[PDB]
Parts: C-alpha cells; sequence; structure tokens
C-alpha cells in the first residue's frame, strides 16, 4: 500500500533526530558537576499543618505572594489558605464533585479548577458585591481536565485526557489555540517563565515544548518508559523536569533538545506525582506514591533529603516563588508546609 | 403518643426518586388518589391562578354528575354553561375547543341533560392540568406533602396496638369477630381474628386464604353493600381483617325475630343485595353463598353482603365444584364437572328472596341434612308459587329461577342490569338505592401445635389498601395535620433565620439525594449523597465527616435486632451500619448507594490521577 | 491514516531543523546559573529566623 511508503520516512526522520543530538552529547552533566560540592544533608521539617478537607488532595498551587495557596479536594472544595497563620481565606464549593486539579491567578484576583467535569472552571475572588462566585466555565475539551495555569486574568493553558491542551480566552470562553500531538492524556503543564513557551507531560510517556502565539509542537522528549505525571521548569526557562510512573524523575534540556539526567535508586519503586524547583534550580522535590516528598540534588543525582510527613500518598508540591518553603498535599487530605 | 405525625419536608428529596422510579409522578397517577387530589386542587384554588377556574369547573361537574332528578340537572347545567363557559369566553379566557363548546350547547338548547353531559370538558380540563400546571405543582410544598403523607402509607405497620377494641360482635368457627377504634383517626371498624391453631386443626388455610385474595379484588370503589376490608396483619399467633363495621346483625336472625317479610320490605334488600352482587361480578368474582346469614345490617338498617371465603375469582378459569349451602345453589353448580360464572349467585338471589318471604328455601320442605332431596327439587321441580304473590314478583322469581342458564336473569344479556329492569323494580330508582336513600323496614334495637413450615403460608397476607387508608385520614385527621405541621415548619423556618439557617448546603452542586439516617461508632445525623462520596452532619455545623464511594466494597441489608438496616462493607475490612426511619427511605439508600459507587469506581478506574497503582 | 503520516511527517520536519548546542554548554550554563542565585535560595542559604514567616518572624503586612 501506500502508508508504508511514508512509515517508513517517519522511522527514518526519527534516526537522523537521533544522530544529531548523539553529536551534541559530548559530556554529561554529572561529570560536569562532578566536581562541586554536594548540597549535604537538606533536613527540613513541617512547619505547618493545613486542616480543612474531609478526603484525599489532588492538586495544590501557591499565589505569587508566597503566601496564600489554592487546594483542590475529592470533597468537592477548593480551599484558598493563609499558609503564614493557618486561616482560610476562602472555602468553595464546587458544582461538580470530581475536581483534579486547580491554579492560582498571579494577579492573586482568580481561582480555576476542574476535573471529570471536562470543564475549567474560574472563580472570581473579589466580585463587585463581595462574594466568591463563578465567573465563566471554559468548555470545549472532550475529556476531563488534569492541569491548567493563567497566563494573566484573561488567559489560560488547560490540558485534557483528549489528549490536546488549549490557551483560552476567559471573556471569549472560547480556544483561542489547540495543541494537538501527544496520542495520550496529557497530565500536566508548565509556563516558561516568559509565558512565550509551555511544556506538557502525557501517558503516551513523552513531554512536548510548545508556542503560545503561533500553536506549534517545537520539541518532543522521550526517554520515559511510562506514564510522565508532573513536569515543571527550571527557573532559567532553558530545561524543566518530569516525573513518572516508571520511578524516575529526569532533566530535558531545550537547546541541547535532550536528557541531561535521572534521578531514581533501586530502593524507589512507587511512581512520581508532582515535582519542582528550589528557587535557584538547585534542589528537585519530587512527591511519590509511598507517601514521601524525595529531596534530589538537581545538578549532582544524589539524594539529599526526605520529606517523611503523610500517612498516604503525596499527591502534589509547590515551592513558593520566594523559596522561603515548600507546600505538600496528600491523599491523607492534609496539606504540610515545610522549610 | 398514638397519633400521626408527618416526617419533616426533607423526605421529598428521597421519596420524590421512590416515586419517580415506580412512574408514580404523574398527573393521572396522583390526581387519582384521594390525598393527591387534595393537594393538588388546594395548590390549583390558591396559588396558580391559571389553574383556578379549571379546577373550580372540574368540581362543578363532579357536583353536577350527582345531582338526583332533571329538573335539578336542568337547571345547573345553565348555571355552569354561563359561568365556566359564555363568561370565560366572553373574557377571552376560555382554552377549550370548538368541539367542546358545540357539544354542550347542542344538547342545552334541546333541554337534554344527562349526567355525563360535560364528559367532553373533563377530558380537556385534565389536559388543561396535565401540562405545566402539573409540573409546577411537583415545584411546590403541595407537592412536597403529598410525599410526607405517602412515606406514612409506604410504612404503615400494623399490630393490636394500633387499635383499641371494644366488645365481641361473633364467634367463627375459626375465630371471632370484634369491634374497635383505630387510634390513627378515630375510625370505627370491625375486626375479624383467626387462629392459625384452629385454621390447622379444622383444615381450612385455603378457605382463610381465599378470603384474603378474594376480599382484595373488592374492596376497591368504596362499595356500600359489600363489607369490605382497609387492612389485614399478622401476629405470631393470629390473622386479622380489618373490616367495615356491621352493629346490627344478620337478616337469619332478623328474619327470626321479625317472621317472613312483606314484599315491599323483601324488595328494599333485594335492591341492596344486587347492586352488592353486580361489584363482584364487575371484578369477575362470584360469591356463590348469597345467604340471609350472610347478610349484616348497620345501625341504620342499611345492609351489606359478608363472609367472602367461598367466592371465586373467574376472570382466568371459570370453576366447576359445587360450593355454597345446599338450599341456595344453582343447577350449573351441582352438576359434576360442568363450568359456570355469575350465573350462579342469580340462582343463589332468587332462592334467598324466596326464603325470607315464605320461611324457607323453594327447593327445601322440612328436611334437615337430606341435602339431596333439596339437589332434586332444584333440578326437577320448578318451584311453586302460591296465589299471594304478585305477578309483578311472579316472573321475577320465575326469571332468577330458570334451571337453564340459557334462559335466566342476569346470564344471557346483560348482568345485573336485566334484574334491575324487571317489574318488580319498576318503581325503584337505582341511584337512589345506590346512594342508600330508600328507608330501611328494619331499625336493629340496643345491644397446641404451631410450626415454622406453616407461617411462611401467612408471609405476603399482610396488606393495605390505599383507596381505603387515605379515605379514612381525608374524612378524619387530615385537614388538622395539615394545617398543625404547617404551623410547625414556619415557626422553623422562623428559628433557623436567627440561628443563621443554613442556606441550604444541597443546593447548587451535584447532590443525587439527601435525609436522615442513623449510624453508629445509635447516632442521628443528616446524610448528603454525592457522586463520589456520602457525607454527614449533626445540626448547627456542617458535615466534618464522609465516607468516599472508593472505600465501599459493598451495600448489604442486614438484620440488627428485630430491626432491618444497611450494612456498607468497607475497604479496611471495616463495616458501617445506617438506620433509616421507613421501608422506602431504606429501598432508596440501598438502591441509590450501590449505583452511586459501582458507578464511581467504573470512572476512578479510568483516570490515571485518581485510581490506586502498584 | 492516510493523511495521519503526512502531518507526521512534517512535524518532524520542524523538529529536526533546529539548531542545537552541545550538552558540555548546556550543562555548563544551568551549572552556572545555580551557583549565581545559591545565595538567593533559602534552602540552601538559611535566612535569619526572624525573616522567615515559618520560623520566628512576627511583623506581617
Amino acid at each position: 500500500s501506500e502508508l508504508d511508503q511514508l512509515r517508513q520516512e517517519a522511522e527514518q526522520l526519527k534516526n537522523q533526530i537521533r544522530d544529531a543530538r548523539k553529536a551534541c552529547a559530548d559530556a554529561t552533566l554529572s561529570q560536569i558537576t562532578n566536581n562541586i560540592d554536594p548540597v549535604g544533608r537538606i533536613q527540613m521539617r513541617t512547619r505547618r499543618t493545613l486542616r480543612g478537607h474531609l478526603a484525599k488532595i489532588y492538586a495544590m498551587h501557591w499565589g505569587t505572594d508566597s503566601r496564600l495557596l489554592v487546594s483542590a479536594s475529592q470533597d468537592g472544595k477548593l480551599i484558598i489558605w493563609d499558609s503564614y497563620t493557618t486561616n482560610k481565606v476562602h472555602a468553595i464549593p464546587l458544582r461538580s464533585s470530581w475536581v483534579m486539579t486547580c491554579a492560582y491567578a498571579p494577579s492573586g484576583n482568580y481561582v480555576a479548577c476542574g476535573g471529570l467535569d471536562n470543564i475549567c472552571s474560574i472563580y472570581n475572588l473579589k466580585t463587585r458585591e463581595g462574594n466568591v462566585r463563578v465567573s465563566r466555565e471554559l468548555a470545549g475539551h472532550t475529556g476531563y481536565l488534569s492541569c491548567c495555569r493563567f497566563l494573566d486574568d484573561n488567559q489560560i493553558v488547560t490540558s485534557s485526557g483528549d489528549t490536546t491542551c488549549a490557551l483560552w480566552d476567559i471573556e471569549t470562553g472560547q480556544q483561542t489555540t489547540t495543541f494537538t500531538g501527544h496520542t495520550g492524556d496529557v497530565m500536566s503543564l508548565s509556563l516558561a517563565p516568559d509565558t512565550r513557551l509551555f511544556v506538557s507531560g502525557a501517558c503516551d510517556a513523552s513531554a512536548k515544548l510548545w508556542d503560545v502565539r503561533e500553536g506549534m509542537c517545537r520539541q518532543t522528549f522521550t526517554g520515559h518508559e511510562s506514564d510522565i505525571n508532573a513536569i515543571c521548569f527550571f527557573p532559567n526557562g532553558n530545561a524543566f523536569a518530569t516525573g513518572s510512573d516508571d520511578a524516575t524523575c529526569r532533566l530535558f534540556d531545550l537547546r541541547a533538545d535532550q536528557e541531561l539526567m535521572t534521578y531514581s535508586h533501586d530502593n524507589i519503586i512507587c511512581g512520581i506525582t508532582s515535582v519542582s524547583f528550589s528557587k535557584s534550580g538547585r534542589l528537585l522535590l519530587a512527591g511519590y506514591d509511598d507517601f514521601n516528598c524525595n529531596v534530589w540534588d538537581a545538578l549532582k543525582a544524589d539524594r539529599a533529603g526526605v520529606l517523611a510527613g503523610h500517612d498516604n500518598r503525596v499527591s502534589c508540591l509547590g515551592v513558593t516563588d520566594d523559596g522561603m518553603a515548600v507546600a505538600t498535599g496528600s491523599w491523607d487530605s492534609f496539606l504540610k508546609i515545610w522549610n | 403518643s398514638k397519633k400521626i405525625l408527618l416526617p419533616e419536608p426533607s423526605i421529598r428529596s428521597v421519596m420524590q426518586k421512590y416515586l419517580e422510579d415506580r412512574g408514580e409522578v404523574t398527573f393521572e397517577k396522583i390526581f387519582s388518589q384521594k390525598l393527591g387530589y387534595l393537594l393538588f386542587r388546594d395548590f390549583c384554588l390558591k396559588h396558580l391562578e391559571e389553574a383556578k377556574p379549571l379546577v373550580e369547573f372540574y368540581e362543578e361537574i363532579k357536583k353536577y354528575e350527582k345531582l338526583e332528578t332533571e329538573e335539578e340537572r336542568l337547571v345547573c347545567s345553565r348555571e355552569i354553561f354561563d359561568t365556566y363557559i359564555m363568561k370565560e369566553l366572553l373574557a377571552c379566557s376560555h382554552p377549550f375547543s370548538k368541539s367542546a363548546i358545540e357539544h354542550v350547547q347542542g344538547h342545552l338548547v334541546k333541554k337534554q341533560v344527562p349526567p355525563d353531559l360535560f364528559q367532553p370538558y373533563i377530558e380537556e380540563i385534565c389536559q388543561n392540568l396535565r401540562g405545566d400546571v402539573f409540573q409546577k405543582f411537583i415545584e411546590s410544598d403541595k407537592f412536597t406533602r403529598f410525599c410526607q403523607w405517602k412515606n406514612v402509607e409506604l410504612n404503615i405497620h400494623l399490630t393490636m396496638n394500633d387499635f383499641s377494641v371494644h366488645r365481641i360482635i361473633g364467634r367463627g368457627g375459626f375465630g371471632e369477630v370484634y369491634g374497635c377504634r383505630k387510634a390513627d383517626t378515630g375510625k370505627m371498624y370491625a375486626m375479624k381474628c383467626l387462629d392459625k391453631k384452629r385454621i390447622k386443626m379444622k383444615q381450612g388455610e385455603t378457605l382463610a386464604l381465599n378470603e384474603r385474595i378474594m376480599l382484595s379484588l373488592v374492596s376497591t370503589g368504596d362499595c356500600p353493600f359489600i363489607v369490605c376490608m382497609s387492612y389485614a396483619f399478622h401476629t405470631p399467633d393470629k390473622l386479622s381483617f380489618i373490616l367495615d363495621l356491621m352493629n346490627g346483625g344478620d337478616l337469619h336472625y332478623h328474619l327470626s325475630q321479625h317472621g317472613v317479610f312483606s314484599e315491599a320490605d323483601m324488595r328494599f334488600y333485594a335492591a341492596e343485595i344486587i347492586l352488592g352482587l353486580e361489584h363482584m361480578h364487575n371484578r369477575f368474582v362470584v360469591y356463590r353463598d348469597l345467604k340471609p346469614a350472610n347478610i349484616l345490617l348497620d345501625e341504620h338498617g342499611h345492609v351489606r353482603i359478608s363472609d367472602l371465603g367461598l367466592a371465586c375469582d373467574f376472570s382466568k378459569k371459570k370453576p366447576h365444584a359445587s360450593v355454597g349451602t345446599h338450599g341456595y345453589m344453582a343447577p350449573e353448580v351441582l352438576q359434576k364437572g360442568v363450568a359456570y360464572d355469575s350465573s350462579a349467585d342469580w340462582f343463589s338471589l332468587g332462592c334467598m328472596l324466596f326464603k325470607l318471604l315464605r320461611g324457607h328455601s323453594p327447593f327445601r320442605q322440612h328436611k334437615t341434612k337430606d341435602k339431596h332431596e333439596i339437589d332434586r327439587m332444584t333440578l326437577t321441580m320448578a318451584v311453586e308459587l302460591p296465589d299471594s304473590f304478585s305477578p309483578e314478583l311472579r316472573s321475577l322469581l320465575e326469571g332468577l329461577l330458570q334451571r337453564d342458564v340459557n334462559r335466566r336473569l342476569g346470564c344471557l344479556g346483560r348482568g345485573a342490569q336485566e334484574v334491575k329492569e324487571s317489574p318488580f323494580f319498576r318503581s325503584l330508582d337505582w341511584q337512589m338505592v345506590f346512594l342508600q336513600k330508600y328507608p330501611p323496614p328494619l331499625i336493629p334495637p340496643r345491644g397446641i401445635k404451631l410450626l415454622d413450615s406453616d407461617q411462611e403460608l401467612y408471609r405476603n397476607f399482610p396488606l393495605t389498601i390505599s383507596e381505603r387508608w387515605q379515605q379514612e385520614v381525608a374524612e378524619t385527621v387530615f385537614d388538622t395535620i395539615n394545617a398543625e405541621t404547617d404551623r410547625l415548619e414556619a415557626r422553623k423556618k422562623t428559628k433557623n433565620k436567627q440561628l443563621g439557617h443554613e442556606e441550604d448546603y444541597a443546593l447548587g452542586k451535584d447532590c443525587i439525594m439527601h435525609g436522615y439516617m442513623s449510624k453508629m461508632g445509635w447516632q442521628r445525623r443528616y446524610f448528603y449523597l454525592f457522586p463520589n462520596r456520602l457525607e454527614w452532619r449533626g445540626e448547627g455545623e456542617a458535615p466534618q465527616s464522609l465516607l468516599t464511594m472508593e472505600e465501599i466494597q459493598s451495600v448489604e441489608e442486614t438484620q440488627i435486632k428485630e430491626r432491618k438496616c444497611l450494612l456498607l462493607k468497607i475497604r479496611g475490612g471495616k463495616q458501617f451500619v445506617l438506620q433509616c426511619d421507613s421501608d422506602p427511605e431504606l429501598v432508596q439508600w440501598k438502591k441509590e448507594l450501590r449505583d452511586a459507587y459501582r458507578e464511581a469506581q467504573q470512572l476512578v478506574q479510568r483516570v490515571p490521577k485518581m485510581k490506586n497503582k502498584p | 491514516s492516510i493523511a495521519q503520516a503526512r502531518k507526521l511527517v512534517e512535524q518532524l520536519k520542524m523538529e529536526a531543523n533546529i539548531d542545537r548546542i552541545k550538552v558540555s554548554k548546556a550543562a555548563a550554563d544551568l551549572m552556572a546559573y545555580c551557583e549565581a542565585h545559591a545565595k538567593e535560595d533559602p534552602l540552601l542559604t538559611p535566612v535569619p529566623a526572624s525573616e522567615n514567616p515559618f520560623r520566628e518572624k512576627k511583623f506581617f503586612c
């Protein structure tokens, strides 16, 4: 037939891609960093317990003031917390019980959430009548909402189980750009500091780099052996990290267009649910289904420390913009702040 | 206390779903129940302007149907036409068909005014009420109130403490009839008790069984001339039938005191028994035991046909067995292996009427146990009539007492309608006989073995007859209890405003169902069932504890000491018990919890973020 | 699937046509960034307790 006179073309083009990258692979990061001082024993402790959700917590997200955060739970509520005190700024009963993700807008004026409703719902946190209310219901996706992030108060990028991501215009209420390419449910996404690019992670075991204005996949990173659950940009915006059901995190570089590092250990068998970097990028924190968060030396690949204070899966985590603190959310129903 | 107390309005969430599951939330089904009607009209008459003049018009027609004479009907037909037809029409407010208007007017102009003159308007009124009007009704308190009442109905478990016995008024061979008053309402009833020890001894289970099954077929339709049942129930020792009360004794007893009756007095009882028979034959039941002892009198002297032990359902298969008292059986009945139907009673009647007039059966000539002589006189002697009889009466008896079924009255033609059209009854107006308005001739004066393989023969014996219970309630406690529980709720509404009312926690989400149940750790809490969890709370707090659908492994019904409860098995090898306040509540939580969790686990399994892994 | 293989090709056409850099440069630059910003990272370089919200800070705005 015709089809196999271009399925060979595809698999021939995949080699040229390997070749180009293999020719860039002159040294390893591990080799380059072998000289610098180890980070030492990072021994953080739990400084707050946030107690309000009645069931598993599926997603957390710090606000840009390194103080407030949002969390989405199996109990069908979002809770916005003031981490400095433990107080609750808002309890938001959702219309659908099945929420999976949540996001805090940079300005502090909105939060977003979604799940098996297949809808990204936006909540106005300062109504011109002094209440908290749904201000938009972004419908379009044909699968569940897995992750989402505001660019500003009028734009948001969502990832879905239908295999697509999309940039939205909040007032128009429609997909201003669609990002097709993945062959499996998209599980997570992270926006580059400039918000010009963004990366996604999916059950096809690949991460892809996207251009916001153009709506196109620039680069595609393979290497994981199983679903990618979490993904995260390195602070300079030139590399990123992923966490997978294969029990590993990996660090990818955009300009080298390939994988720099793998963080794993024979004793760590369960899968990664979440990832982020300390402010400088030296540390890569990672949550696991074994109820721990591990702290890796991003540059040397050694396990620097463990956060052990949850009685069920660590479902989500986040490092504050000011670098002061790490928040961990868990299926045990608590968030803890460590430092 | 021993008084009726309605459940709180939140029972709606559960009952509404219970009734929808059974297709009982429809205009037809609600409108044709007494308490549903009464609640439906109140909504229409007071709380919706468009529906007022439909209900008003409807009830004006229903009054029109019952009017007795034609001079009355001529007059009221005009009032209805001027008011509900010409007025609405002149006010451009008459939503009825062109044909509807011309049916009534075509008749009214010719001064022809039968009871059913307005039937076309009945249909179209129902059409106008059945849509939008009916849905707005479902939205309102009045439907909530239907639910509260319906809840009580579907929760009835009758005992002895639910009645107050006054006096004995009979001994049967298996048990004894009592007089009582149902504490609930104050309604006066008779209570026929039977003993399972005696029944077992005298071998009459099939006789006991038949009477319950035959009474359910008879006791719908509020017939004046049958002793009917409202309830039946079991205890470890005895069966109960709660039947219509009749203080007056039986015609066999009164035939004894008074002596043989006038032709004009027998006619009164005749008229009444005939309408009692029309009832059972319309419902494919032949009595087979018509006689004076089986006809009871009330305190005014009106009559009702009584014990149904030997009656038969001929809808499907026609009986051939010889059954009944020997002096009042038909030739069909006596004949070995020959099928028959409503014909058998018409002969029996013929015999019972002759009995009353002359003191004995036409076929009995003082022979006591020699039944055979009564049977051969029934089959050969076409019975002989005294000169004293009237010729009007002569032909009625001759008609009823023809030996061949192809000849007799109420048989080859049109059932009871043929008997009513005899010249003997030509004076009578059967609408008056029915409304019990003819004056009665006689007013009564001043008054060790039990197995478990026998108990199962009497399951399914308990029964409540909706039409019956609703009538009792409507004619007694209904209005005062409605106003009473209105009064409570308005103050409960007024209570919560000051104590910071819950701007209800069920609203604006995806709550499936909610309501009170009790749990253990009893503990009475309010539950909210959501697609992925079951929350609950005490009063004055939000729910601060829950159970997820994921962790539920099974939902069993289980007995917790003479009491049926739900047993949720949980993943941890953990058990969770729930008790409801009523069978409907139970049944609907079992169903909705099972469907919720089976469906939830089906979902979570598809979602890689949510399901559990190795 | 006919048109699906064509979209796959011209996607790879793009992917393969960016100009890349050696990993040595890639790792050097990451390594440089970390070192430059290490003093500003409070999970590596502790601040005074009186400045940490989660240790001993008392005034808040």
